[PDB]
């Protein structure tokens, strides 16, 4: 929901669907296709904005359908480097923590979160942050957390093997959520 | 034709076969340590030289205030078309 | 298979194929030489023409450039059999729509 | 699929919010949810996006107010991208603006930041 | 987890096909598994495949009882995977032998440079770069350059005398150098001879045999002789640098084809399994590869190693051609084996045997009988044959009550269906083992049903010895219970029938769109005039004339 | 006129057919064991799949006959539909 | 735009158009003719041609690459 | 590469040109098995040539006379092709390390230039310890390692290039332009 | 142009096969 | 020549010079002589960029050109000369071992700019030594030119073919004199280092070391 990108594909229409308007039919068939997919690099597609130009339809001999090549703009999820977003922490791990968003359900932050972090998994998932510069601060984090503001850095892109994460982001804790900002 | 030589292997050969002898170290001398830094500074000044073009791609996506880090101070050298093929006209 | 005792079919050679070509009918010729004889789906990459698997190449290591085609089993048989003679048939996929 | 432009036409979050409010409003009335998977995927995407944009306090703003805010931001210096990055959240707190701009301690001053803070708190409702 | 966008495109076709040879590194890059073991089947309880072997299931399954390993599927939904074998000693090629014996005369054997002049090379490369170049024009250019390069025996770049290059035996190259004439004494040949006179202090039977001592080019020296050629003289050598290369002409890495390309046979007479000859030759080559390695650490004579090297080079050479003439008597095999070249050549081949033939199903052949009771475009089909043949059709809104009655009738009665296919689920079901009253109820739009041949269908009817284009025609089908073919005598002239011992055959189109193409072009009413002259060929028979 | 358009009087033989057509696959059945097949890989020429025999071997609809022309579907469609605005991104508001 | 091609409908294109229309009708397509009870949609595919009610456009390609659009209703069908 | 044991046999066959396989056993006091093994390993890497002498117009490799000879020209011209590939591999390894931690090095050099300027105006100890605390142990151990790596590589390139000059001077001396 | 024979050079096809019936009375499949 | 040295010069031209220049340089090694139009067509790079690359290559005396049949310009790239860029540090060190930093710095920029005038390099090294010095910022131009004429008379730095039609004819003479310079404009005369002298000196040093370690350290002095 940050950028919109233009794409082009040949979309076949079933021969029995010759009563609706070709525009809405193409729009529905293209919204059904790209719903929960990341293609290679641009990012995670959200929805379809609109088509720009509509070309002619062709009837190949043997199939009986109609193929149309249209240019359509779809909204993708691809934030820039220096961007701050809020997430609800799902779980805690010995190597960073797994926080997820509403639809995008894989964010992991590495040990680079604070200046004196403490991680230890005895029976459950816990996180300690001590702060002794002029006083004594001890922030304790538990199984569930929410409203954590952080920056996405080190954007990676992995290709899926023939049938496990194609899109992965790591973050540094900026504002743990009582509110204390860390610069 | 065929004598008594049956051999069967199950584990494929290792990707990196174990070497027998290790390489021999090199010499050290004031000339060598001088030429090392000489080649290092030569590469450094060759990177920041007007002969090295530093604007092939300029793949910019979002502009910021720190233009000094994106762009580089570059100058042009004397073409000298006199001692140069006259056909080439820039 | 050959023979009527093994529940086999009939052979259609060039003698009758020339008669079908002289008429000008091409859909019937491909229907009874490819559709009812041997129909196979094969995946090919556009960048480097080769035979992949499940829409995945092993030479270029890329899933973007990939397409599928209908090729008779005899053609793919010959293509995979000619690779042992130090010959690599590289196909060039072109856009039929455009 | 072939791509013509990758980084172009950068939009905001309220745009997709107002695009998604009426997208499913007429889809539920017209469409009867024929396909199971192709429609359920879109439904999940729509619902998650709507919940995430409703949790963010940025849905109560008219595009005229957004254009006035862009006219106010195009004035001083900051950045074509930071203008929209600052709009996605609430800059009410002063320490957060120091994190929005990569270097705001040397570029501007505290009073010029506080003036804009007041102007944007008077714009963004709660 | 999230699924990555993967969609196939259908609007694509092959335009051009470029030929080329692969290199060992690309062979290993494309290969999946490396065989190291020679045993085909493992010595376990039941017949099971051996890992890292010739008969491995990682290249593709061949039966209906073991699934695939790379991608879980059956051999029907399986293409095939290749492998790579490393060879201890590089071998020569049987098809690239003339090419290499020509290149050895082209370039030097001690300098790796073409023997030409600076001005003539430019004149030749000028003729090379032309917008129009056919394959027949480059055939003669190679021979035009070879004689020009062989006329001169001394190169202009360096000052070394090469000699000539000739073949001997079956795979043996001798460089004709160190010539001893009786006009001028050469320092090179004298130094060569005196360097051998110090080796006559142990054996007295090498001096008279020294006059026949020359350079014997082996695959080893030719390997680096192909790797020291400049890449700038390659385009003028009539060798596409994009597809081919001077280097990859020597076999160093053997490419194992898929297992699905070499099916195995079993005979139920004495419990005898027989693999493909290709697999036997591959597992024989592996047994010849380790005896050279073991002989190295064990220690044999130079002749004992050269014999094994020649045997390994000759066994892989007979694997493709298997028809090479002029072979040693002791090395001549007694059994006859077919290779890849013999899979190509022959009446029972793959070019004109499978591709050109491509025999089809849904057809029949029966003796014809006269029956002047039909029209000109009608033909009688026996009930027994009509029950075997089936035509698939999709059910429309108007074809609901027309197919429900047919499936209610049954396959025993002539009007009816045999196979039922569903709309979404791609599976066929019988109508003889299951019920018919319930299948008629469970019927939706877009269902494929294969019904028996009824009256009013475009059927093809023709004879085997066709001469002209009127020997095949299309008529309307009609069911008649007499167990014989019947058709009007008027169309006997196009078929050239004698009605005494003729056996005429019949075909049934499967695609509905092609059913319309045989009705408008291959029509009996349309085709009444002959293209050659322009006269009507279907007039009457002698009886009607009388 | 078929053996008179290109050059001189060309005959219908095995050598003249190689001068007329330039497809190695159709000559594969005329010639012998491996000569042309290996010279093709040696030289490395591109074979164009535009012959009727090549279309039957490969499986492509041939050009001659009913495959010359192309069909076209006719229905209700708009060439250029109205676009949707981009309220945020306007050049007059950016001052680049 | 001027058409310099013969207006008579060729049998080669007539057969392909009939086959395409028959295959499209066999896919539960909206019919544009008053058909009574009959089987074999191929038989009624010619009925629409006899009444000139087939929504199909023929695109003829030239050796150079020129495209010519023709209507089935504009073509002259004589039997 | 192989050892002094094989270098002795190499110099032996260099001295006595075209030596026999049976006579190398008593001249060079080496066990026959290891001698044959090392001889075949030397034949496999194309370091010396093998000449054949028959008694009939046909080859007959069974009843023939094999001899081993040494050609220093071909060995020099072939090692001249190996040193270039060695330099190529060294340069590839030197360029491979620069792209692995380029962001970390550019972010550690950027934090040093901002403090080198403020130290001119005034340096306070707390800010000096702040920079020592900023860069972590693995973030500061990367530069120390990559420096040594690139130094070793750049020192090896010169040592493999001087061998080229020692090897390219003998190839051009036999070269005569005619 | 070499003096060759059509019979030995050109291998027999289905064209050559003369389909004629005479009394002449008295592989892995899946 | 062979693929190995071609790949080596590829990286050498990508690390020292630009990638656009490296592409045109590596395309000129596989093809001996080709006109500029067909070169720009095959490489696919725009005319301005290939012209810049060709000027960059010819400035470092790496690629030459010659006039052919009617008036055409056929270029030739000599890869044997471009493979000597890893001995630049050794060259500078062997100029520094007997001479001083003056000759070292005058041969540093001589191989970094190719064809360059002496009156420019002397002023450059003069201002450089003025900038690095602290108390005495005075460098005699005569003392700097002394090292240059010393390299000249013992044949370390020679003169390139001067300027004597679609293209000018390149011609070289055997008069390597030093024109009278003025110290307080001489154009058409550029100097360049001779690699043949460096190779000869390396051969002499190698022979001297070999005979020194051969039997005795004294016979090396005689040889
Ligand atoms: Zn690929
Ligand atoms: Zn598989
Ligand atoms: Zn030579």
């Amino acid at each position: 929901m940050f950028v919109l990108v233009e794409m082009v594909d040949t979309v076949r229409i079933p021969p029995w669907q010759f009563e609706r308007k070709l525009n809405d039919s193409i729009a529905e068939e293209l919204n059904k296709k790209l719903a929960n997919k990341v293609v290679y690099n641009v990012g995670l597609c959200i929805c379809l904005f609109d088509i720009t130009k509509l070309e002619d339809a062709y009837v190949f001999p043997g199939d009986g359908a109609s193929h149309t090549k249209v240019h359509f703009r779809c909204v993708v999820f691809h934030p820039f480097l220096d961007e701050i977003l809020i997430g609800k922490i799902k779980g805690c791990s010995p190597e960073g923590v797994h926080v997820s968003l509403g639809f995008f359900d894989d964010i992991l932050i590495p040990p680079e979160s604070l200046q004196q972090p403490a991680k230890f998994d005895e029976a459950e998932q816990v996180w300690v942050w001590e702060y002794e510069t002029e006083e004594g601060a001890h922030d304790l984090y538990m199984d569930t957390g929410e409203e954590i503001r952080f920056r996405v850095v080190d954007e990676s892109f992995v290709d899926t093997s023939p049938t496990e994460a194609p899109y992965t982001l790591v973050g540094s804790i900026s504002e743990p959520g009582s509110w204390w900002t860390s610069n | 034709k065929g004598e008594k030589l049956p051999d069967v292997v199950l584990k494929p050969p290792p990707l990196f076969p174990d070497t027998d002898y290790k390489p021999v170290p090199l010499k050290t001398g004031e000339g060598e340590e001088y030429m090392l830094a000489l080649k290092q500074e030569l590469r450094e000044t060759m990177k920041r030289m007007p002969y090295f073009i530093e604007t092939p791609e300029e793949r910019q996506d979002i502009e910021r205030y720190s233009k000094r880090y994106m762009k580089v101070y570059k100058e042009e050298w004397i073409p000298d078309w006199r001692r140069l093929p006259r056909e080439m006209m820039p | 298979t050959e023979g009527r005792s093994r529940d086999g079919g009939l052979r259609l050679g060039e003698m009758e194929r020339d008669c079908l070509i002289g008429y000008g009918a091409s859909m019937l010729l491909l229907e009874r030489l490819m559709i009812s004889s041997d129909a196979f789906e094969v995946d090919v990459c556009g960048q480097c023409g080769l035979l992949g698997y499940s829409g995945w190449c092993h030479y270029c290591k890329s899933s973007c450039h990939v397409s599928s085609l209908r090729i008779p089993y005899a053609c793919k048989l010959l293509f995979q059999e000619l690779q042992s003679m130090n010959i690599i048939p590289r196909l060039k996929l072109s856009k039929y729509n455009e | 699929m072939e791509v013509k432009d990758a980084n172009s036409a950068l939009l905001s979050n309220y745009e997709v919010f107002q695009l998604l409010t009426d997208l499913k409003e007429q889809r539920k009335e017209s469409g009867k949810n024929k396909h199971s998977s192709g429609q359920q995927n879109l439904n999940t995407i729509t619902y998650e996006t709507l919940k995430y944009i409703s949790k963010t306090p940025c849905r109560h703003q008219s595009p005229e107010i957004v254009r006035e805010f862009l006219t106010a931001l195009k004035s001083h210096k900051l950045t074509k991208a930071e203008k929209l990055q600052l709009l996605n959240h609430r800059p009410v707190t002063a320490v957060e603006i120091q994190l929005m701009v990569e270097e705001s301690e040397e570029r501007l001053t505290e009073e010029q930041i506080e003036a804009l803070l007041h102007t944007v708190t008077s714009i963004l409702p709660a | 987890v999230k699924e990555q966008f993967r969609e196939t495109d259908v609007a694509k076709k092959i335009s051009h096909i470029c030929f080329g040879m692969k290199s060992p590194e690309e062979m290993r890059q494309q290969a999946h598994i490396q065989v190291v073991s020679k045993n085909l089947y493992s010595q376990d309880n039941q017949h099971a495949p051996l890992l890292y072997g010739v008969l491995d299931h990682r290249m593709g399954t061949s039966e209906k009882d073991r699934p695939c390993e790379t991608c879980g599927k059956n051999l029907a939904d399986c293409l095939g995977h290749y492998g790579y074998i490393d060879l201890e000693l590089p071998c020569f090629h049987v098809g690239y032998f003339r090419a290499v014996i020509g290149i050895l005369q082209m370039i030097c054997k001690t300098c790796c440079h073409i023997m030409l002049s600076q001005e003539e090379k430019k004149q030749f490369l000028d003729y090379l770069k032309r917008p129009g170049l056919t394959y027949l024009q480059k055939r003669g250019l190679k021979k035009k350059i070879s004689d020009k390069c062989r006329k001169k025996n001394i190169c202009h770049h360096c000052g070394a005398f090469n000699g000539t290059v000739k073949k001997c035996g079956l795979l043996k190259i001798i460089h004709e150098k160190y010539k001893t004439n009786k006009k001028v004494v050469d320092p090179i040949v004298s130094n060569f001879l005196q360097s051998f006179e110090t080796a006559i202090e142990h054996n007295k039977e090498v001096e008279p045999l020294l006059g026949r001592a020359q350079e014997n080019l082996n695959p080893l020296v030719v390997l680096n002789l192909f790797k020291r050629i400049p890449a700038e003289d390659v385009p003028l050598l009539l060798m596409n640098p994009e597809a081919g290369k001077p280097s990859d002409l020597i076999l160093t890495r053997l490419l194992v084809p898929p297992l699905c390309i070499r099916p195995s046979v079993v005979s139920d007479l004495k419990s005898g399994t027989n693999e493909d000859d290709l697999t036997m030759k591959l597992t024989e080559i592996i047994f010849l590869n380790d005896v050279i390695k073991k002989h190295r650490i064990s220690g044999a004579k130079t002749q004992m190693i050269m014999e094994d090297w020649d045997f390994l080079q000759l066994q892989c050479a007979l694997y493709i051609n298997s028809e090479l003439s002029g072979i040693p008597l002791n090395m001549a095999p007694k059994k006859w084996t077919r290779g890849f070249v013999q899979r190509l050549k022959g009446k029972q081949g793959r070019f004109r045997g499978n591709l050109s033939g491509k025999r089809v199903d849904f057809s029949g052949r029966t003796v014809i009988s006269p029956d002047p009771n039909l029209r000109i475009d009608e033909v009688a089909v026996p009930v027994h044959v009509a029950k075997i043949l089936t035509f698939p059709e999709k059910v429309n809104k108007a074809n609901i009550n027309f197919l429900r009655k047919l499936v209610q009738n049954g396959p025993e009665v002539h009007p009816g269906a045999n196979f039922i296919q569903q709309r979404h689920t791609q599976m066929k079901r019988f109508l003889k083992y299951g019920n018919r009253e319930k299948m008629a109820q469970e019927l939706k739009y877009g269902d494929i049903v294969e019904r028996h041949l009824i009256d009013g269908d475009v059927v093809l009817f023709n004879r085997q010895p066709s001469l002209h284009k009127l020997s095949i025609m299309a008529h309307l089908a009609r069911v008649k219970p007499h167990r014989t073919f019947r058709f009007n005598e008027c169309v006997c002239t196009p078929y050239n029938a004698d009605f005494d011992g003729d056996e005429m055959n019949l075909h049934l189109p499967q695609t509905e769109e092609a059913k319309a193409e045989a009705l408008v072009l291959m029509g009996t009413k349309a085709n009444l005039v002959t293209p050659r002259n322009g006269e009507p060929l279907i007039a009457a028979i002698q009886d009607f004339l009388t | 006129d078929l053996m008179t358009y290109k050059g001189e009087v060309l005959g219908i033989t095995r050598f003249g057919l190689a001068k007329m057509k330039e497809s190695v696959l159709m000559l594969a059945s005329f010639e012998k064991t491996a000569d042309h097949l290996f010279d093709a890989a040696y030289f490395g020429q591109k074979d164009s799949v535009c012959g009727v025999s090549e279309c039957i071997i490969m499986g492509i609809p041939m050009n001659i006959g009913t495959g010359l022309f192309k069909l076209l579907h006719k229905a209700d469609r708009d060439p250029n539909p109205p676009k949707r605005p981009l309220i945020f991104d306007t050049n007059e508001f950016h001052i680049p | 735009q001027k058409r310099i091609t013969t207006p008579y409908m060729t049998k080669y294109e007539r057969a392909r158009v009939l086959g395409t229309r028959a295959l499209q009708i066999a896919m539960c397509a909206p019919v544009m003719v008053e058909l009574e009870g009959e089987t074999d949609p191929l038989l009624i595919a010619m009925k629409e041609l006899k009444a000139r009610k087939i929504p199909i456009i023929i695109r003829r390609y030239l050796p150079d690459g020129s495209y010519e659009d023709w209507g089935v209703d504009e073509l002259i069908i004589t039997d | 590469r192989f050892g002094s044991r094989c270098a002795r046999i190499f110099r032996l066959v260099l001295q006595k040109k075209h030596i026999e396989q049976k006579q190398v056993e008593d001249f060079a006091m080496i066990p026959a098995k290891e001698a044959k093994d090392m001889l075949y390993k030397m034949l496999s890497e194309n370091f010396m040539s093998l000449q054949e002498i028959p008694k009939t117009p046909d080859h007959a490799p069974s009843r023939t006379f094999y001899l081993y000879t040494v050609n220093i020209l071909s060995a020099a011209r072939m090692l001249l092709h190996r040193c270039y590939k060695s330099i190529a591999n060294l340069i590839e390894r030197r360029q491979f390390e620069t792209k692995e931690n380029k962001r970390l090095l550019e972010k550690s050099q950027r934090v040093e230039a901002i403090i080198a300027s403020m130290q001119a105006t005034g340096a306070e100890e707390a800010q000096l310890q702040e920079i020592e605390e900023m860069i972590t142990a693995p973030e500061r151990q990367q530069l120390e390692t990559l420096k040594r790596n690139v130094n070793k590589l750049d020192a090896s390139e010169i040592q493999v290039d001087e061998t080229i000059f020692l090897l390219e001077s003998y190839i051009e001396c036999t070269m005569k332009r005619q | 142009q070499e003096e060759y024979d059509e019979e030995e050079q050109e291998e027999e096809n289905d064209y050559i096969n003369s389909y004629f019936e005479d009394g002449d009375d008295f592989e892995a499949t899946y | 020549m062979t693929q190995a040295e071609i790949k080596l010069c590829s990286l050498l031209l990508q690390e020292h010079f630009g990638e656009i220049v490296e592409k045109i340089g590596v395309h000129l090694i596989r093809t001996g002589s080709q006109p500029l139009r067909v070169i720009a067509h095959d490489t696919g790079t725009s005319l301005d960029q290939v012209k810049k690359a060709l000027c960059v290559l010819v400035q470092h005396n790496l690629v030459s050109y010659q006039v052919h049949k009617r008036g055409v310009v056929e270029y030739e790239a000599q890869c044997s000369r471009v493979l000597r860029m890893l001995r630049y540090p050794r060259y500078i060190y062997t100029t520094k071992t007997l001479y001083s930093d003056t000759g070292e710095l005058i041969v540093e920029e001589l191989l970094l700019n190719g064809k360059l005038t002496m009156s420019a390099v002397v002023k450059k090294v003069a201002d450089r030594l003025t900038e690095t010095m602290e108390d005495g910022k005075t460098m005699d131009y005569a003392e700097v030119s002394n090292t240059f004429v010393r390299l000249a008379d013992t044949h370390f730095v020679q003169r390139c073919p001067s300027v004597p039609a679609p293209t000018l004819v390149i011609n070289e003479k055997d008069m390597y004199l030093v024109p009278k310079l003025s110290l307080i404009p001489d154009d058409g005369i550029y100097w360049q280092a001779n690699l043949d002298r460096f190779h000869q000196h390396f051969r002499d040093q190698a022979i001297v070391s070999a005979v020194a370690n051969r039997m005795d350290q004294t016979s090396s002095e005689i040889v």
